[PDB]
C-alpha cells in the first residue's frame, strides 16, 4: 500500500530580485516515510539545506519541508529533486514565482 | 516501589485482605499481584488499574487515589499459604512488563482444629536402638511452636496435616537430640504450651 | 507449562555452571530472575523473541545467556562464587507486559569443596502406643539427617505405592551446625494412619529420599563412595499388637 | 506528556 | 482553552540496512511542541519549545524514558505484525500510531483518540466511548482479542481521561502567549496572462495560522467552487502557512471576479478583486 509524492516548490515570501528569501519544496502524501529530496540551482545540486522532522497526516501519509535561504535573481533557476519508491524516475518540479 | 506487611495471619474458610502502598504511583500504571508457593515458581493472581477487579478466587480493590490497594483472597484454604507480591512492572511508562517483586507477604493459613487433645509422645526408632523422635501434636492453631533454646536440641516449624478422606488435619511438631538427658516432657519447654497437653508416661 | 533444567545443581566454587529453558511454545518474551533464600525474585535478562533486550539485572560478565532461535534458552554462568547460590527461574510470556508463566526454576548451591557433598542417612520412628490409645491414630515420622547441598525431595510409600494423603513434610531444613558455614542438613516429615491400617504387620511404610548429587562429569578422590544421586530409603512394618 | 504503552500489537 | 494535543507515532523496520528507526512529534494544534527520534545522538529534541523547556530535567528526562521503553513496545509490535500477515524479514515495514485529546474552552475532554496502522493501512483504533476496538481485517482481530483480555483499554481511556488533558490546559497556560494566538492571512490578487483571450488569476494567502482556511472565487456572486484550481496548504517554514486559489478568466471580465477568504485570525470574511497598476 504505497502512495506518491505530491511536490510543491515556492518561497517563504513573495520573491523579489534581490531581497534575501527562502526557498521551500514541500514533499507530502507519501508512503512508506522513506524518500530523497534536493534542492536545484541550475541543474545543481544545492548542498547548503536543512528541513523538517518526519511527521504525518490523518490519512497516514508522510509530509516533509526542506529549505534553503536564498536571494532570487531574474536568469537563475531553481528546482526540486525528488526520489521515492513508487517513482519509475526522478520527479521534477521547477520553481515557478507565480505558483 | 511499592511496600506490603512482611507476614499476614489467618485461618482456612475465611476471606483475606492483602494490603498494599504505591505512593508514587502513574497514571497508565497497573496493579498486578504474583505469589510463590512453596518451594515453587512464582505465578499470576492477578493485575488491574483503577476499577475493583473481581473473580472467583480473588478480587482486587484500588484506591481512589491509587496510592494504595488490597488483594482480596474470598475464602482462604491451606493451598493459599505463600508468598503474595504486589507490583508496578510498568513503572509509569518507564518500565515494559519485567516483575519487580519486592519482599512481599507471607500468608500463612491457619486450620480450624475443632477438637483439639494435645499431646507429646516419644517414638521409637524401628531399627537403631537409642534413637528417640519427640512429637507434639493435635495443638489448636492458637499455639506457636518455638525452637528450643539449646543447639543440641532441634525443633521444626509447625506444620499442617491432612488425612484427606476423613478430613481430619491436625497440626504437629517434631523435636530430636544425640544426647540423653532428653525426654519429651522438657523437649518444648521454651515454648507456651496448653496446659492439659498430654504427657504418656 | 515452562520447563528448566537441571532442577538441582552442586558446584565447586570457580567451576562454570550451564542452565537450561524451554519457555512455553509460541511465547515471545522470556525473562530469567535469581532468588535467593528468604528474597523474592530478582530480574536478571530478557528476551524479546531471540533478541536479548535488556540485561540490566545481569551481576557482572560472568553470566551470559543466549536464546539462538528465540525458543529455548541458556544461562551460564563463569567462575562461580558462593553468591552465586541461588534458584534460577525463568518466565515466558505472550508479549513483554502479558502475565508470565514460571518454570519450576534451577535450584543452585556453591560450595567451596565437593568433598561438602554428603547424602542423606534416613531413619523411621514407629507410632507410639500411647498416640494409638489416647487417638486411635499412628503417626510415623521420617528423619533424613547429614546431607549437603539441601537437594532432597523426600515422599512415603505404602505397600509399594506413593501415598500424599496423610502426609506432612517440612518445607524447609534445619541446620544441624547453624554456627558452622558448612552446616549440612536435616529434613522431617510425617505420615499419620489410623491404628487399624497400621496394626496390620502385612502392611509397608517406605519413608524415601530423592537427593542430588555430584554427576559422572565430577571428580572424585575421595575414599569413601562418591555422593551420587541416589536414593536413600528407610523401612518399617505395621505392628500388630 | 507521551503515553507509556507497553502492550504490543 | 478549545484545542487538542495529539501524537504521531511512526516506527519503521530496516531489515537488510540496520536497526529499526522510530519518531515520535508531539502537536498542540498546529504547533509542535516535542520531538523524539531514535538517531538523535544525545536526546536534545531537534524540535524543542519555549513552554516546554521550562519544565525540569525530571521531566524532559522522564518522557525520554518513556519514549524508549515504547521502541521496545513497537519492535514487538512490528514483529508480531510480521506474523500475523506472513510476511518474510527482509521486506522493510512501517508502524504508526496517532492518539490525542480534544478539549472545549471549557478546558475539560471532549474526545479522546488512539489509532494504529500498518504498512499506511487502518490496523486497529480506539472507539468514541473509549472502552471498545474496531479491528479493520482478521489480523487485526487477533491483536482485539488480546487486548481485551488484558483489558488494555483501560489503560488508554485513564491516558485520555487523565495526563492528555491535564498536561494539555498546562501547556496551554504556560505558553498562552503563543497558543490561542491567530495570525491572519496577508492577500493579494495576481494577474497572468495566458494569451491574447485568456489569462489567470491568482489569489494567495500568506503568512497565516492556524492552518485552518477557505479560499473561494465568484463570478458575479456565483461561487466558481468546482472550475478553480486550488493548491494544498504548505508550510512557508516559520510557523506559518501559504495558500492559493486560481481561475481562469477571458481577457476582459476579469473584473467580475471576487477572491472570498476565511480565517480564524480575520475579525470578518475578506473579499478582494484583481487591481490593475
Amino acid at each position: 500500500i504505497q502512495r506518491t509524492p505530491k511536490i510543491q516548490v515556492y518561497s517563504r515570501h513573495p520573491a523579489e530580485n534581490g531581497k534575501s528569501n527562502f526557498l521551500n519544496c514541500y514533499v507530502s502524501g507519501f508512503h512508506p516515510s522513506d524518500i530523497e529530496v534536493d534542492l536545484l540551482k541550475n541543474g545543481e545540486r544545492i548542498e547548503k539545506v536543512e528541513h523538517s522532522d518526519l511527521s504525518f497526516s490523518k490519512d497516514w501519509s508522510f509530509y516533509l519541508l526542506y529549505y534553503t535561504e536564498f536571494t532570487p535573481t531574474e536568469k537563475d533557476e531553481y528546482a526540486c529533486r525528488v526520489n521515492h519508491v513508487t517513482l519509475s524516475q526522478p520527479k521534477i518540479v521547477k520553481w515557478d514565482r507565480d505558483m | 516501589k511499592t511496600t506490603q506487611p512482611n507476614s499476614m495471619e489467618s485461618n482456612e474458610e475465611e476471606p483475606v485482605h492483602l494490603p498494599c502502598n504505591h505512593s508514587t504511583i502513574s497514571g497508565t500504571d497497573y496493579i498486578h499481584w504474583y505469589r510463590q508457593l512453596p518451594s515453587q515458581g512464582p505465578e499470576y493472581v492477578i493485575h488491574g488499574l483503577t476499577s475493583n477487579v473481581n473473580n472467583r478466587m480473588a478480587s482486587l480493590a484500588i484506591a481512589e487515589d491509587r496510592k494504595s490497594s488490597t488483594l482480596i483472597l474470598h475464602r482462604a484454604t491451606l493451598r493459599d499459604a505463600a508468598v503474595y507480591y504486589c507490583i508496578l512492572p510498568l513503572a509509569g511508562g518507564t518500565s515494559y512488563g519485567k516483575l519487580t517483586f519486592g519482599q512481599g507477604t507471607i500468608l500463612t493459613v491457619h486450620p480450624n482444629i475443632q477438637n483439639p487433645d494435645p499431646a507429646v509422645y516419644q517414638l521409637r526408632d524401628s531399627k537403631s536402638s537409642d534413637k528417640s523422635v519427640c512429637l507434639f501434636t493435635d495443638f489448636d492453631s492458637q499455639t506457636n511452636v518455638s525452637q528450643s533454646k539449646d543447639s543440641d536440641v532441634y525443633i521444626t516449624d509447625k506444620t499442617v496435616l491432612d488425612m484427606r478422606s476423613m478430613d481430619f488435619k491436625s497440626n504437629s511438631a517434631v523435636a530430636w537430640s544425640n544426647k540423653s538427658d532428653f525426654a519429651c516432657a522438657n523437649a518444648f519447654n521454651n515454648s507456651i504450651i496448653p496446659e492439659d497437653t498430654f504427657f504418656p508416661s | 507449562g515452562v520447563s528448566q533444567s537441571p532442577r538441582y545443581k552442586v558446584a565447586k566454587r570457580g567451576q562454570d555452571v550451564a542452565l537450561r529453558c524451554d519457555p512455553i511454545s509460541g511465547h515471545v518474551s522470556l525473562f530469567w530472575y535469581q532468588q535467593a533464600l528468604g528474597q523474592g525474585p530478582e530480574f536478571l535478562t530478557y528476551f524479546q523473541n531471540e533478541a536479548q533486550l535488556d540485561k540490566s539485572g545481569l551481576p557482572s560478565d560472568r553470566f551470559f545467556a543466549e536464546r539462538p532461535e528465540g525458543s529455548v534458552s541458556t544461562l551460564k554462568i563463569q567462575r562461580t562464587q558462593q553468591e552465586d547460590s541461588a534458584v534460577y527461574l525463568c518466565a515466558s510470556s505472550l508479549g513483554q507486559a502479558y502475565e508470565q508463566y514460571f518454570g519450576p526454576g534451577t535450584r543452585l548451591t556453591v560450595t567451596e569443596d565437593l568433598k561438602n557433598v554428603f547424602p542423606p542417612e534416613v531413619a523411621v520412628f514407629e507410632p507410639s502406643e500411647a498416640e494409638i490409645s489416647h487417638t486411635q491414630k499412628a503417626t510415623l515420622v521420617c528423619l533424613a539427617t547429614g546431607f549437603y547441598p539441601d537437594h532432597v525431595e523426600l515422599s512415603w510409600w505404602v505397600n509399594g505405592k506413593e501415598v500424599h494423603s496423610g502426609v506432612s513434610t517440612d518445607p524447609q531444613p534445619l541446620k544441624e551446625q547453624p554456627a558452622l558455614n558448612d552446616s549440612r542438613y536435616a529434613l522431617s516429615s510425617r505420615l499419620r494412619v489410623s491404628a487399624t491400617f497400621w496394626q496390620n504387620p502385612r502392611n509397608h511404610f517406605r519413608c524415601q529420599v530423592q537427593f542430588y548429587g555430584l554427576s559422572e562429569n565430577d571428580e572424585w578422590t575421595q575414599d569413601r563412595a562418591k555422593p551420587v544421586t541416589q536414593i536413600v530409603s528407610a523401612e518399617a512394618w505395621g505392628r500388630a499388637d | 506528556f507521551l503515553r507509556g504503552r507497553a502492550y504490543g500489537l | 482553552g478549545s484545542h487538542s494535543m495529539r501524537y504521531f507515532d511512526t516506527a519503521m523496520s530496516r531489515p537488510g540496512r540496520g536497526e529499526p528507526r522510530f519518531i515520535s512529534v508531539g502537536y498542540v494544534d498546529d504547533t509542535q511542541f516535542v520531538r523524539f527520534d531514535s538517531d538523535a545522538a544525545s536526546p536534545r529534541e531537534e524540535p524543542r519549545a519555549p513552554w516546554i523547556e521550562q519544565e525540569g530535567p525530571e521531566y524532559w528526562d522522564r518522557n525520554t524514558q518513556i519514549f524508549k521503553t515504547n521502541t521496545q513496545t513497537d519492535r514487538e509490535s512490528l514483529r508480531n505484525l510480521r506474523g500475523y500477515y506472513n510476511q518474510s524479514e527482509a521486506g522493510s515495514h512501517t508502524l504508526q500510531s496517532m492518539y490525542g485529546c480534544d478539549v472545549g474552552p471549557d478546558g475539560r475532554l471532549l474526545r479522546g483518540h488512539n489509532q494504529y496502522a500498518y504498512d499506511g493501512k487502518d490496523y486497529i483504533a480506539l472507539n468514541e466511548d473509549l472502552r471498545s476496538w474496531t479491528a479493520a481485517d482478521t489480523a487485526a482481530q487477533i491483536t482485539q482479542r488480546k487486548w481485551e483480555a488484558a483489558r488494555v483499554a483501560e489503560q488508554d481511556r485513564a491516558y485520555l481521561e487523565g495526563t492528555c488533558v491535564e498536561w494539555l490546559r498546562r501547556y496551554l497556560e504556560n505558553g498562552k502567549d503563543t497558543l490561542e494566538r491567530a495570525d491572519p492571512p496577508k492577500t493579494h490578487v495576481t494577474h497572468h496572462p495566458i494569451s491574447d483571450h485568456e489569462a489567470t488569476l491568482r489569489c494567495w494567502a500568506l503568512g497565516f495560522y492556524p492552518a485552518e482556511i477557505t479560499l473561494t472565487w465568484q463570478r458575479d456572486g456565483e461561487d466558481q467552487t468546482q472550475d478553480t484550481e486550488l493548491v494544498e496548504t504548505r508550510p512557508a517554514g516559520d510557523r506559518t502557512f501559504q495558500k492559493w486559489a486560481a481561475v481562469v478568466v477571458p481577457s476582459g471580465e476579469e473584473q467580475r471576479y471576487t477572491c472570498h477568504v476565511q480565517h480564524e485570525g480575520l475579525p470578518k470574511p475578506l473579499t478582494l478583486r484583481w487591481e490593475p497598476s
